[PDB]
RNA sequence: UCCUCCGCAUAAGCCUGCGUCAGAUUAAAACGAACUGACAAUUAACAGCCCAAUAUCUACAAUCAACCAACAAGUCAUUAUUACCCUCACUGUCAACCCAACACAGGCAUGCUCAUAAGGAAAGGUUAAAAAAAGUAAAAGGAACUCGGCAAAUCUUACCCCGC
RNA sequence: AGCUACCUAAGAACAGCUAAAAGAGCACACCCGUCUAUGUAGCAAAAUAGUGGGAAGAUUUAUAGGUAGAGGCGACAAACCU
RNA sequence: GCUAAACCUAGCCCCAAACCCACUCCACCUUACUACCAGACAACCUUAGCCAAACCAUUUACCCAAAUAAAGUAUAGGCGAU
């Protein structure tokens, strides 16, 4: 059926999914982390 | 055998110790300066530590053996949770007593005289039951925990409406909240019985006597049944930090300072935590067992001795449509031997007020089957629920 | 006080006191129909309303009877010559009710 | 969605503000005696409302501590509850319809009507007229319900020269909030109960409304509003519910009065009062040319006693005791 | 995965566990047995599988009553509750056991041989040859692994230097320490292997879910082998 | 009273309010803390009917009469906070040593970054604080690349800093070349 | 479809959310059983006001006051003009020794002390 | 006059997004305004935010729970001693709203209303060609249509293949 | 793994009629998507109208969590995993 | 005649030189930017492949501490490519 809509939001899954402690659980999210601070983004995660 | 907990689910055991620590004469270089953890250094040995002040919402009581009230020998407590294996067989060994089927010719002979009848006793009866099977609340269903106590509370109410014909009820009282507290020795076991919950109707008279001395003698021979390989006290929370307190629940100088009658109530909603009838009884013959031993040990002393003036207590259990009375008389409390005078209780068992109520119309293919309302009325209930209530005054 | 560490309590310690209290309040005219014993605040988003009742009888000697607090959201909708999103600041409303009549 | 109408309430000036939801005028003193044309036993009535004073502070030995929060609960509840149970019983040869009353514990009432109108200020319905509509959920302590109608205190049409107060902003300034749910009217059983009539009700105050906390908050002048507020709300809700159990409606007004009694307490201070009912034409359209208006007396709260001190009540007022006596007395006008 | 097993209460209950289902997944989280998920909630009732378990401060062997033999969702075999003293504790029901009877838990290993009455827990050293048994245990205290199944028994073969030779429920022999207690008697539910399942949703009620779909052509393994019985499992060393 | 939140209100509509100056650090160092402490106070008050009168023009549309009075106002606060600051820090220093009132230590981050870590007050020690000791204060050998990614970064930012200053002082000596001295 | 760039406040989120967050506000007590909350006198911040009936500091000042040069107080000139004077006083007497030096005002520790200076344990 | 597909509320999401004043910037048309600037606003009782320790206790579903009969065997329970005198803080509360690039005929949990007391407008004006779309009616015939009774209408008989 | 496949924890929904036993029939809500027309840069990167299959069950569904690419998951369609 | 057209700055690039490195108060590893409670998990482990060899299968340059030269020499290698 219709497709597009698969953005369901939730603020519970958008934090536990992608949150700063989330990230800095792994050494590879808290990579993700550094490469965002090189880069300059002003959002380093949700 | 099979041990129960998994090695998983336990916790786990504390890290290898750094070897730095087995070598003498070697002080390790330790993370405790720096205030955190970092894993190239040496875990430090912390020594335990005390808050040194009293947080209440932090408390840790001491350890149990270190209890200004902890004894070697333990204190079977029956609370109003115990559910007895064996029930009435367990109570009656318990309390030294012996049981009589059917209440006593004495309380029942009250309400044959048609004077004593409430004024439209069956209608009065009937709107108590719908009352608090269906009109009490907003919902449709009134709940067990709901109509269970005021069932029994309108109903108390309706047997308080004859103070016109009987001034002498104007002397009791219905007490809530009340608890009791009663110790004694059976065959060297050390057995509490510690009351809560239901009404306590007290009266400011002592109850008459029920059975005459003759009978009293006569239990001498009356054998207490047993029920090898269960032991008399399963079921009963065993206690090993206790008081020996004996307490009828008021201080000295109460206006209404004897039981009369005992309400106990089986109102939760769930059937498997609901007492089942012959545990109900049970409960029945030990509170009021505990509320005459705490009288008797009040007015007569601590000693164990044949009573010259027994103690009648009253008790009835429901669970909101199903009664049980019980007409309990102390008659002694030399209750570590096995052999003696023995106490005596009158039960009346399994008394059904109503079979049914239907809170909805029982409508099959368009035609109401079953109206409204209670089925299977029975009388005769609340005549025994009465003559129990005018013991005493009528 | 805002910006400042509060000594931290344990019981049987000493009562918290502040000497200099760094809160500033604005007296505002209510933009609809209030009561005639309701009087409005902007109060820092950090001032509870216990610390405005003590902070209203203790510098300015106004009896209070109730106080009631709010937080009200700032439009975050504006947008600068950037297209950059610009917020007007979230600030905190008080309802002080007066004592005695 | 409807205003949740507290009748026990930490508003200041509810009762001013429960007035004109119920438009109701509210008179110092209890109502004008009827001139019209067994020996009471005032040694026995003291002495048993000292025996149930005595055993919840005294006698009735407590396995807990009973902390200051929980005093209202612990000690005060079963107190009006014991007192009102003995009473009842003792006064039946005096007043023969109590023995066939019905008595309640902590049964709720509920009454839901619409008084005024608004304009929707914002949304899609802007502009637009919305009923402002009101609910009552209360729980006395105690009632009594009887099947037969207490007496009207005045007449139907009786007029006063007292206008009844007008708020000049929203109820929400209170403060009053919205929710929607269902709405109940109630007198504390179904319609099948034939006591559908009220006697009397006992109402037990909050510890979050109690006399110490109130001086403590500026709210001296408070003490009074909160007894009147709670004895407005309630009565106006219990004849409410009772004249729609008779089928009476906003459109369909009452024609005769609907009284009951109330006694408010703290487990200490009593304040007895009396409501009638002469309206339920509330509504905008039904209250254009409706000169009727609801009646509420009410006597300043005194205490039953000073102290409690071991097992002696000090400075037990009789006054107090006799004036409770006297609504449980009350009974209905027997026909010819 | 954050997976965390159910079976942490260290103390034994008669109060039915609440239990946790695995869906065939393993702590990582991922699938380690087909064919398992969902199905009716159930809850755990502990059995005590120890017979000859004396009070705490009790000793020799004792006696107990059957209380009630009833279902048990967690197993094939019906269960008894069975009381003595003090203590009440679940155990696995035998073919003719109820509500009423009582039951022997003895260690006394005798010259003569005792007459065997179902239900009764006896060490293997003391049952005559040929008695059938059930809930049998490979060392002494161990607590009983095998014969748990509904209907299942096994029956004592042999009885040489101290060691008792049964047949398990397999036909394989089993040589164990004749100190090793039993249960006299066929379990429970004789006729559980007779049940019909009716209806694909049925064994959906029991928490298994459907085969693949996935055609398997078969291999060497398949068709009938005939191969003879092991050889006697010992548990006994010499 | 509430009157206090508002001007003389002889001066309500008057287009200027004429202040005197606004309190200077010297001379409130002459003050005693109890005159600053009272002080204080009455300059809270007029900060209060300044911000409430600031409030209500814009509320009604029209300037503020003699805005320059605010500011004095936080001026001279500020100056009273920096005189009394100044009294702590050195008995502070006097009686103790310390530099700072908070404690506090250098620490080095998850990140690799070196930052000073301001205390918190806690009941219980740090090895017993379970979400405390959940941070971390190192950085693992991941972190170094990024760390020079950074410093890399930071260097050449200042380069073309530096070179566009050389840059512009040509243009400069272009533009007016009497400058060469 | 989130936004990432606002700030997160307690306005946003589920009921559990909303009702965890804050706006900076300290606490003043602790939450019991059935979420009853009690509010500790002692966490609650007094506001010490002085009296300021005849008080002559005014919020502004005049302007024709004479300037002055600003000179921050610092540890050596409090200690020359507090201690110095008892030191030099005692030490012409005669009878000065390191053991009084808490006669002339100083603190060996902050402990014991209402306001002790480091770790500061009080208020603005 | 005509629709009612709804509607109101909660949850989740969203975050000031048709309130006032001032602007003629604009709604796939249009000077009201959802766009711009300024100024206002949602007030706790509802809801969120909870709990001293150690040991100990908890066989008997639910279904009007009463008869009756079950299996797939089930959502709701303590005591003992120690510790504990205190009080109403904090946060959510607006809207014409969310996921679909859109002011999208799509997606979207629960309660109540069961046709409405709530919510809405299919026609910018005209003309009345073809072709096209959606319907209504049709002489006599009644599957002669067609790959096939597709569609429509009416509303029924028997059988075969495969798969239980 | 906010879509979807399967699973875990604890929730929710299922009128009326027949039979009263039901992976039973008729039939709403609800789930699905048989056939035809329309639509085909559309209202829609899969929809609309009618007509249909199911609708107390291997049912449908809200919430949080789990399994990750040499992999997962799959009543095997080489399905599904933004 | 419209739409438009035209501009010279912003800064930037490559070298040289020089080692580099921050700070008000408050908040921030839990759902970061959240005053305030019983924990105890802890870092290291050979790059691969495209591609070249006209496929491909051993093999196929990658700063590693002085510019130049020795020297594309010795030497290695499906002794092929390199
Ligand atoms: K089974
Ligand atoms: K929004
Ligand atoms: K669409
Ligand atoms: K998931
Ligand atoms: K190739
Ligand atoms: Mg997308
Ligand atoms: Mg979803
Ligand atoms: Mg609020
Ligand atoms: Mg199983
Ligand atoms: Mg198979
Ligand atoms: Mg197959
Ligand atoms: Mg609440
Ligand atoms: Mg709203
Ligand atoms: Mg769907
Ligand atoms: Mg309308
Ligand atoms: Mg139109
Ligand atoms: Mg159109
Ligand atoms: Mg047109
Ligand atoms: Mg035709
Ligand atoms: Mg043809
Ligand atoms: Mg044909
Ligand atoms: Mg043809
Ligand atoms: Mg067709
Ligand atoms: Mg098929
Ligand atoms: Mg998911
Ligand atoms: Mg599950
Ligand atoms: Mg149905
Ligand atoms: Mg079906
Ligand atoms: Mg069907
Ligand atoms: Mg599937
Ligand atoms: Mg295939
Ligand atoms: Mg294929
Ligand atoms: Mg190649
Ligand atoms: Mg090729």
């Amino acid at each position: 059926k219709a497709r597009g809509n698969e953005y369901q939001p939730s603020n519970i899954k958008r934090k536990n999914k992608h949150g700063w402690v989330r990230r800095l659980s792994t050494p590879a999210g808290v990579q993700v982390i550094l490469r965002r601070m090189l880069k300059g983004r002003k959002s380093l995660s949700h | 055998a099979y041990e129960w907990g998994v090695r998983s689910t336990r916790k786990s055991e504390p890290p290898p110790l750094d070897r730095v620590y087995e070598i003498p004469g070697l002080e390790p270089i330790t993370f405790a300066g720096k205030m955190h953890f970092v894993p190239w250094l040496a875990r430090p040995i912390f020594p335990p530590w005390d808050r040194g002040y009293k947080d209440p919402r932090f408390y840790r009581s001491p350890p149990l053996h270190e209890h200004p009230l902890y004894k070697d020998q333990a204190c079977y407590i029956f609370h109003h949770r115990c559910r007895l294996l064996e029930g009435v067989k367990q109570a009656l060994w318990l309390t030294k007593t012996k049981l009589i089927e059917g209440l006593p010719e004495k309380v029942l002979s009250l309400v044959d005289d048609p004077r004593n009848h409430i004024e439209n006793q069956d209608e009065c009866v009937l709107n108590v039951i719908s009352h608090a099977r269906l009109w009490q609340t907003t919902e449709e269903i009134p709940k067990r925990e709901t109509y269970c106590p005021v069932i029994v509370d309108n109903l108390i109410q309706l047997c308080k409406s004859q103070i016109l014909k009987h001034p002498s009820l104007a002397r009791r009282i219905c007490v809530q909240n009340s608890t009791f507290s009663a110790t004694w020795n059976r065959e060297s076991l050390l057995l509490q019985v510690r009351g809560s919950g239901g009404a306590r109707l007290s009266t400011k008279d002592p109850l008459p006597t029920i059975a005459s001395r003759e009978e009293i003698e006569a239990t001498k021979n009356h054998v207490l049944e047993t029920f090898y390989p269960i032991s008399p006290i399963i079921d009963l929370h065993e206690c090993n930090i206790y008081d020996v307190k004996n307490d009828t629940g008021f201080q000295e100088g109460y206006p209404y300072p004897y039981p009369h009658t005992l309400y106990l109530l089986d109102k939760a909603n769930l059937r498997p935590h609901r007492l089942q009838p012959d545990q109900l009884r049970a409960k029945m013959i030990l509170f009021a067992f505990g509320s005459a031993l705490a009288q008797a040990r009040l007015l007569y002393g601590n000693d164990a001795k044949v009573l010259e003036q027994p103690v009648v207590v009253q008790s009835v259990g429901t669970d909101g449509r199903v009664f049980h009375f019980l007409v309990f008389q102390l008659n002694t409390t030399d209750l570590d031997c096995n052999e003696g005078v023995k106490n005596l209780a009158w039960v009346d068992s399994d008394q059904l007020l109503y079979q049914h109520f239907w809170c909805l119309p029982v409508i099959k293919k368009r035609v109401v089957v079953e109206p409204v309302g209670p089925v299977g009325f029975k009388p005769e209930t609340f005549r025994k629920f009465l003559a129990l209530y005018l013991h005493g005054a009528a | 006080a805002r910006n400042v560490v509060y000594p931290l309590y344990r019981l049987g310690g000493p009562q918290l006191r502040v000497f200099r209290t760094n809160f500033f309040i604005q007296l505002v005219r209510p933009g609809v129909a209030q009561p005639e014993d309701t009087v409005q605040f902007r109060i820092p988003m950090e001032m509870t309303r216990v610390d405005l009742r003590n902070y209203l009888e203790g510098i300015y000697n106004v009896p209070v009877a109730a106080v009631r607090t709010r937080v009200q959201h700032g439009s975050n909708k504006r947008r600068d010559h950037r297209n950059v999103r610009i917020k007007k600041p979230d600030y905190k409303v008080a309802y002080v009710q007066l004592a005695h009549g | 969605m409807k205003y949740m109408v507290y009748p026990q309430t930490f508003a200041l000036n509810a009762d001013r503000w429960y007035q004109y939801f119920t438009k109701t005028v509210f008179l110092s003193g209890l109502p004008p005696p009827p001139a019209e044309p067994p020996a009471l036993d005032l040694a026995a009535l003291r002495a048993v409302a000292c025996d149930c004073l005595l055993q919840e502070h005294f006698y009735l030995r407590r396995r807990r501590r009973v902390h200051r929060y929980e005093e209202s609960e612990v000690i005060s509840l079963p107190f009006l509850d014991q007192l009102v149970s003995t009473l009842v019983g003792l006064l039946s040869p005096h007043n023969p319809a109590l023995a066939a009353a019905a008595l309640d514990y902590r049964c709720p009432v509920h009454f839901y009507w619409v008084r005024g109108e608004e304009i929707i200020p914002r949304g899609h319905r802007r502009g637009r007229i919305d009923d402002l509509r009101y609910q009552i959920d209360d729980k006395p302590n105690n009632q009594i319900r009887i099947s037969k109608q207490l007496a009207e205190f005045v007449p139907l049409d009786y007029s006063v020269p007292i206008e009844i107060p007008t708020i000049k902003c929203k109820p929400d300034k209170l403060p009053l909030f919205k929710r929607q749910y269902e709405n109940h009217i109630f007198v504390g059983s179904k319609t099948a109960d034939p006591c559908c009539y009220g006697h009397t009700q006992f109402h037990l105050l909050p510890d979050k409304l109690r006399r110490e906390r109130l001086l403590r908050q500026n709210c001296a002048d408070q003490i009074e509003v909160v007894f009147r507020a709670n004895a407005i709300a309630s009565l106006f809700a219990w004849t409410g519910a009772q004249a729609m159990y008779q089928g009476f409606w906003s459109e369909a007004d009452v024609t005769r009065p609907f009284v009951s009694q109330a006694v408010i307490t703290d487990g200490k201070y009593f304040s007895f009062f009396c409501y009638q009912l002469n309206t339920l034409a509330l509504t905008t359209q039904a209250d254009q040319n409706n000169p009727r208006k609801n009646i509420c007396w009410g006597t300043q709260s005194k205490p039953l006693y000073e102290t409690i001190e071991d097992n002696d009540v000090k400075g037990f007022n009789d006054d107090v005791l006799l004036q409770i006596v006297h609504f449980l007395l009350n009974r209905p006008k027997e026909e010819k | 995965a954050n997976f965390v097993s159910w079976k942490s209460r260290t103390k034994y209950t008669i109060t039915p566990v609440k239990m946790r289902k695995s869906g065939g997944r393993d702590h990582t989280g991922r699938i380690r047995v087909h064919g398992i998920g969902g199905g009716h909630k159930q809850r755990y009732r502990m059995i005590d599988f120890l017979r000859f378990r004396p009070e705490e401060t009790k000793s020799g062997p004792f006696e107990e009553k059957v209380i009630q033999v009833r279902y048990d969702p967690c197993r094939s075999a019906d269960i008894a509750l069975v009381a003595g003293g003090s203590r009440k504790r679940w155990i696995i029901a035998t073919e003719n056991m109820q509500a009423g009877d009582t039951i022997l838990n003895s260690n006394h290993i005798g010259r003569m041989a005792v007459a065997a009455r179902e239900g009764d827990a006896h060490p293997l050293g003391a049952l005559p040859v040929g008695t059938l048994i059930n809930n049998v245990e490979s060392e002494p205290g161990r607590g009983a692994q095998y014969i748990r199944a509904a209907g299942t028994c096994g029956v004592l073969l042999r009885k040489v230097n101290g060691t008792a030779i049964i047949q398990l429920p397999s036909k394989r022999q089993m040589q164990v320490l004749e100190t090793c207690v039993a249960t006299v008697g066929r379990v429970s539910n004789v006729d559980h292997n007779k049940r019909v399942i009716g209806k694909a949703g049925r064994n959906r009620w029991l928490g298994k879910r459907p085969n693949s779909g996935r055609w398997h052509r078969k291999g060497g393994w398949a068709g009938r082998k005939i191969r003879p019985l092991p050889p006697m499992k010992s548990y006994v060393k010499l | 009273g509430l009157e206090e939140f508002f001007d003389d209100p002889k001066n309500w509509g008057q287009e200027k309010v004429k202040s005197g100056a606004a309190w200077t650090c010297q001379q409130l160092r002459n003050k005693s803390n109890e005159d600053l402490h009272k002080l204080w106070y009455v300059l809270l008050k007029e900060r209060n009917m300044l911000l409430t009168l600031e409030q209500e023009a814009k509320r009604q549309r029209l300037p503020m009469p003699s805005p320059e009075r605010l500011d004095k106002v936080v001026d001279s606060m500020d100056a009273l906070d920096k005189v009394v600051q100044e009294r702590e820090d050195a008995l502070r220093l006097l009686q103790t040593g310390q530099e700072r009132a908070r404690p506090g230590a250098w620490r080095r981050d998850i990140f690799g970054r070196i930052i000073w870590h301001k205390f918190k007050q806690w009941v219980i020690p740090w090895h017993l604080n379970k979400r405390y000791n959940r941070k971390r204060f190192f950085a693992l050998p991941y972190v170094d690349h990024f760390l020079r990614l950074e410093r890399e970064k930071r260097a050449r930012i200042k380069a073309r800093k530096e070179n566009l200053e050389r840059k512009k002082a040509k243009i400069l000596l272009k533009k007016f070349p009497h400058l060469a001295e | 479809g989130a936004d990432r760039m606002s700030k997160w406040t307690s306005k946003r989120g589920p009921r559990s959310f909303r009702g965890r967050k804050g706006r900076g506000a300290k606490g003043i007590g602790f939450l019991t059983s059935g979420w009853r909350f009690v509010q500790i006198k002692e966490m609650v911040p007094e506001f010490v006001v002085p009296d300021l009936t005849g008080f002559k500091l005014k919020p502004y000042v005049s302007y024709l006051a004479p300037e002055s040069e600003e000179t921050p107080l610092t540890a050596a000139q409090l200690f020359s003009e507090a201690v110095a004077p008892a030191i030099e006083k005692d030490f012409k007497d005669g009878t000065f020794d390191p053991d009084n030096l808490e006669k002339y005002g100083f603190e060996p520790t902050q402990e014991g002390k209402l306001f002790q200076l480091y770790p500061r344990n009080f208020l603005r």
